[PDB]
């Protein structure tokens, strides 16, 4: 992109921690100069988000604004805007290129939709099938995917710290092991 | 005839009586005020009559109610053939009684209720015809358009004052004529004078000589002239801020006869530097030097692009070239091809031009020479900065233009009150 | 060694024209069941729909259908999304179609100058979808949307 | 010299640096703030220095405290050299250490402290005389009187607005050159629907120009509902003035000494009747339809101020002869009008009345003073629509902050006087 | 007077009941055009002191404000200004004219200073005294003058309303007698 | 037939001044004391110093030392209480004696260019008070006073 920034506009009701996660990675990899923004359209914006983040490679522009799905507008001269907050979160993560096998690059994918639709938005029905295959997984591998630290992570982990069903065992260990990582940790914590 | 007293051509306001009434505003006859017997003084906006029945549109400050004249237990039939015979605009008091109607009357504002009335006097008798040139602009403000526009124009003056005169600033008298030009010569040297924040809201000039309204700010900064540029943006802000909470009344009004988006804009309101701007529309396919300055259709497109990004009509170019812009404009100490100036933009077109000013004589001098300006003529404003001048910015607006670029609206003639063809 | 489970009840319309797209590439068989399954291996299977036509178009490297860099990659990404949901559903479809027509403006394919995932996956479900049919019959269809839709059914068919 | 960091003449502030240094005001340097290290941007009003010693007197906006320069732990010979060099009036960032003094520094607005410096930079380096042209008016404007005065002056202006806004007014803007007076316009707004509206703006009357704020109200059926209106937003602008602006009028009282203005909350009214009858027995040989002459307003006012002690009063009911046109006839006595003017310390601030809204008796009335009705066609054509009834009246904001004060010459209070 | 008009500067602060109850008795004589103000000096009169009194032959100007001592300026070209509520109450009276011989008028006169000064600010020692020769004089005559009611009474009663000590038979029926009166109970109910 | 007996230890100057003015009208006698008592009649007596002025004004009616009006009669018992209390004491005297002397600036006597009840309760606590004297050797007096104060001392003898 000639404008050379990463325009994020996300729903202050629903706040994206798995981007909030994934721009403090990003930040670890290139030098960004991150910039949040209130839209006319949101009135009275909490206060811990308008200072979420408290020349330069990339712009990281967040804009908090009274949309239905988090959008992000990037090279908008090459490239049509990005609706889903799961599709900006591979985008992100996907600029370190860390390149997967097509097996592995689509089940990393599949455990994205899987966290952003039937995790976040369903029933304790749904929410206790998710921890099986979640807890089923952590039990053969380190991580979701297991070869390293992988986007479908970082977007699952995000959407369970923002939502009443039991724990697995190997889910606690996962959880603590995002919890224990520097990018996961900030970011919580300028949240909460 | 039975209602001689009830109505009538009532003798003129030469202020004889003061009577015990309640001229009760034609916004509060809502539902809430049911079945009352209320006095109103309105203009007759338009009066259909049909046989027993004459139905009338009371008008006031773009705000309208349905009034119904009938024949029975209240008025005669001189009475309702005086009411049709009452000339368009003529300005009445009214007894009335606030009924609640069974459908909603979508045309009125008071939709809720219409004013069954018991009493009709003409303290005002408009002449039968009206106009369509004085007295023509007369008629035309009465326009809720008009009225919506310039009520909300008030508006902006207010806020803009309200919101520095908190921020801790003093409002300056510019003469603005001496034996006609510019005010920002007064504003520097209050500046010089230890005023450490000023405005003035006056009128300002620019093949014709042209008059308008401009609100101008000169604030004396620290150590960055950013300082006083997210200052006059923030400023801005608040006003949008301020019309969108309590004139949304008025931003409808207009809205319903000029269809225009609600303007948009950021809370740390969005800089775009020189530099990052030319990127932006060469990359949008523009030739243009690195020095140049944004043509007026330039400035038209760049708002576009700035909207399709961030979506704010509202954004600030920063670090424009030295050589497009005023001699007294501080160059940047960097980039001696840069200057510390910029423009503020609502919908694409420029409302804003300031820069930090040059507070040391000597380097103002050079850049007058660099213009090709007898010192001569200019030596009584260098000699201001020679004791004691303080590092300060500013910038003024338009007030017309700012209130056309909010509503959207196409000519500047729209928001001038009085404009002098 | 690819086979597909499709559901004979409703069809997977995309699918079954990515694997027509993929059958040059890699050697992949079509049965037909009750359900969506892609089985690749013993331990490898998909159930969501997007998940095959992402394997698909990963595995079929000559065909190219995930783009030409990671921002065509990402721009696909967001075409599943937008078909799996906005175009899935017919409410508020009056908004949905023009999004998509303002889209299409100055683009031949969704994605890139080439035949994309977004190309297939919008337009099975925009074939699939009741209000654009109607929208066509009435007339009343977006012109850049009619052009892109009457282009993607010649070269599908 | 060791302290060749800590002074000197700093590079132009061409917007360089983005320093973490909190410049605070001269005000806040009170003793509540002692034994803190603090920096501070002001001017050199003096700067007296003997032997080992340099005593400067830093001032802000008609605030000063007294500034110590002294060698020894804190600064060099060289520094206090150069402290006691800084000509007059250059503006200079100090970091200095706020220290309670023994005894009140009565010179000084700061008495409870002295700033003992640590570092001195002329930012803005003055060049050393001071002149006695335009530059001499931009000096005079820094004296703790003219600050002060035009403080308060801005004050008015705001006061105004508030009082009038709040009461559900709009302000218009009236076009100042096509160059004549703004009355016209106010009665166009009044007769377009607008029904209560002002208009701070400069109005002329050798040409003189001054900047007046005008007010027309459109009223229910007497004329009294605007004039007690525009009593009240006198009164607002009086009582705000003496709550907030008190450091203002003391420091101008400091230089012109003057009583404090005095008013009754219900603005006094007298009567034209009334007050012949007070200057008939204060041996004034006057007619009944006679204009009061400005000797007799002088006279009057000091009447008025013996009384009942206040300085602003109304004179209402004025005799028709002596008013203009537009001016409403009195229904009753067709000799006297619905006219009035308000009297600051017994001088005229405001010359208000109701306005002739039928379009028939406002040209006769024209045809009474001789006016050709040709040229003044337009302003008649605009009550023949819906004229409601409606009164108004003007204030010299100079004048007015003139007279608020007890000042003398109107210059006093007029920020660029044109010789 | 060419002035016509009886100006009182009265301090809120201790509320001179005796001229408020004068003013009523001088409207049931005279069409008075009465009017209240609030001097500069004062701020915030308490509500009930500002509408206190809920062409004409007298005008009346009752001015709050910052004063000692109650303070009258009438016909100021002929008479100098008048100080003291109990010189401004005996001129009020005075205007109605019930002509007293020297014995009865100094003894009023004399009732008056009593009131004003021994009675108002005295102590409990004063008080008792006062009330005994009050008791005494009252158990002779109707009122203090005896012969009808006077403005020794306006004023003693209006003192004692405006202030612990034991209260004779006498008094209490001359208070009564007083209270009954329509002027004395106008004033003080307006007074609160 | 009248009697008046004074503290011999305090005399009231100003009664016995008024006592000399009414010889001529009504026969009247001075005895002397330990308090100021005026003897009228066997039930009526006056302790209070202005009560006596009052009495003495009022029945010597053709010395018309209470003036020759209401208004004029008004001005006096103002001058008794601004005499009792204002001059009586010397605490913000400055004050006091300019008021004083403002009130004299344009009158030859302080009420209706005759000798009244005023000039004679002022004049009597102005002789008697400290700080008038000592304004009088220090030549600070206010003018308009000390004339009216001389032109008193010369009738008063
Ligand atoms: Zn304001």
């Amino acid at each position: 992109g000639a404008l050379k920034d990463i325009v994020i506009n996300a729903n202050p009701a629903s706040p994206p921690l798995s981007l909030l996660v994934l721009h403090r990675l990003l930040c670890e990899h290139f030098r960004v100069l991150s910039t949040v923004h209130t839209h006319s359209s949101v009135k009275s914006v909490p206060e811990n988000l308008l200072k979420c983040f408290g020349d330069y490679q990339l712009g990281f522009t967040l804009i908090w604004k009274n949309v239905p799905k988090t959008q992000m507008k990037f090279s908008i001269q090459t490239m049509c805007p990005i609706e889903g907050e799961g599709n900006i979160a591979r985008f992100l993560f996907s600029l370190f290129g860390q390149k997967h096998n097509a097996v592995n690059a689509t089940l990393i994918d599949s455990w994205v939709d899987i966290a952003i639709f039937q995790l976040k938005e369903g029933s304790s029905k749904e929410k206790a099938a998710v921890f099986r295959s979640m807890n089923s997984a952590l039990g053969k591998s380190p991580w979701l995917a297991g070869n390293e630290l992988t986007v479908a992570d970082v977007v699952l982990w995000s959407v369970l710290q923002q939502i009443s069903v039991t724990v697995p065992a190997n889910v606690q260990r996962w959880m603590r092991s995002c919890e224990n990582l520097a990018p996961f940790n900030t970011a919580l914590k300028l949240l909460k | 005839d039975y209602a001689k007293e009830r109505y009538g051509i009532s003798s003129m306001i030469q202020s004889q009586e003061k009577p015990d009434r309640v001229l009760v505003r034609v916004r509060d006859l809502t539902i809430q005020k049911a079945d009352e017997v209320v006095w109103v003084r309105a203009r007759v906006h338009t009066s259909r009559a049909k046989g027993k029945q004459c139905f009338l549109v009371l008008r006031q400050q773009q705000f309208n109610v349905q009034a119904l004249v009938a024949v029975g237990d209240h008025a005669s039939k001189q009475m309702v053939k005086f009411a049709a015979n009452i000339n368009k605009e003529s300005i009445v008091d009214v007894e009335g009684v606030v009924r609640k109607v069974n459908q909603k009357i979508g045309s009125c504002t008071q939709q809720d209720v219409e004013l069954h009335v018991q009493k009709i006097y003409v303290i005002s008798l408009a002449e039968p015809r009206l106009p369509l040139r004085l007295d023509n602009r007369v008629i035309d403000l009465r326009t809720s358009t008009s009225q919506a526009v310039f009520r909300l124009q008030s508006g902006i003056c207010h806020l803009f004052r309200e919101t520095l005169i908190n921020k801790g600033f003093v409002e300056i008298q510019t003469p603005k004529i001496i034996s006609a030009q510019s005010p920002q010569l007064y504003k520097q040297m209050c500046i010089c004078a230890d005023f450490e924040k000023v405005f003035s809201i006056g009128p300002v000039f620019r093949r014709h000589l042209t008059e308008f309204v401009g609100l101008d700010i000169e604030m004396a900064f620290n150590y960055h002239y950013h300082e006083v540029m997210e200052e006059i943006a923030d400023t801005m802000v608040q006003i949008f801020k301020g019309l969108q909470e309590r004139f949304q009344t008025e931003i409808q009004t207009v809205n319903k006869q000029f269809p225009c988006e609600p303007f948009k804009f950021l809370e740390p309101t969005l800089r775009l530097e020189y530099c990052e701007a030319l990127a932006m529309l060469r990359e949008a396919g523009v030739e243009m030097g690195d020095e140049d300055d944004l043509s007026t259709p330039n400035e038209k497109l760049l708002g576009h692009l700035v909207k399709e990004k961030y979506d704010t009509d509202f954004y600030i170019l920063d670090k424009y070239p030295l050589a497009v812009r005023p001699f007294y404009t501080m160059p940047d100490p960097r980039n001696p091809k840069q200057s510390n100036s910029y423009d503020m933009f609502m919908r694409g077109e420029e409302i804003l031009s300031g820069a930090q000013r040059i507070h040391d004589p000597q380097l103002l001098t050079e850049r007058a020479l660099h213009h090709g300006i007898d010192l001569e003529k200019i030596k009584a404003y260098i000699d201001s900065f020679r004791f004691g001048a303080p590092p300060h910015a500013g910038g003024g607006i338009g007030l017309e233009r700012v209130t056309m670029l909010f509503l959207g609206l196409h000519n500047v003639r729209q928001t001038s009150m009085f404009p002098r063809d | 060694t690819l086979s597909l489970t499709v559901n004979s009840g409703d069809p997977p319309l995309g699918a079954l024209l990515a694997v027509e797209h993929v059958k040059d590439d890699v050697s992949i068989s079509v049965e037909e069941g009750k359900e969506n399954i892609l089985h690749v291996s013993e331990n490898v299977i998909f159930t969501d729909v997007n998940s095959i036509l992402r394997y698909l178009a990963r595995v079929a490297t000559t065909a190219g259908l995930y783009g030409s860099n990671l921002m065509e990659h990402t721009e696909i990404d967001h075409w599943l999304e937008f078909s799996a949901t906005k175009l899935s559903s017919c409410d508020s479809f009056t908004s949905t179609i023009n999004e998509l027509n303002h889209c299409l403006s100055l683009r031949t394919y969704l994605v890139g100058n080439s035949l994309s995932l977004a190309d297939l996956c919008v337009w099975a479900t925009l074939k699939g979808n009741a209000a654009w049919q109607e929208q066509l019959k009435q007339k009343k269809a977006p012109v850049h949307v009619k052009r892109w839709f009457g282009f993607l059914e010649a070269q599908l068919e």
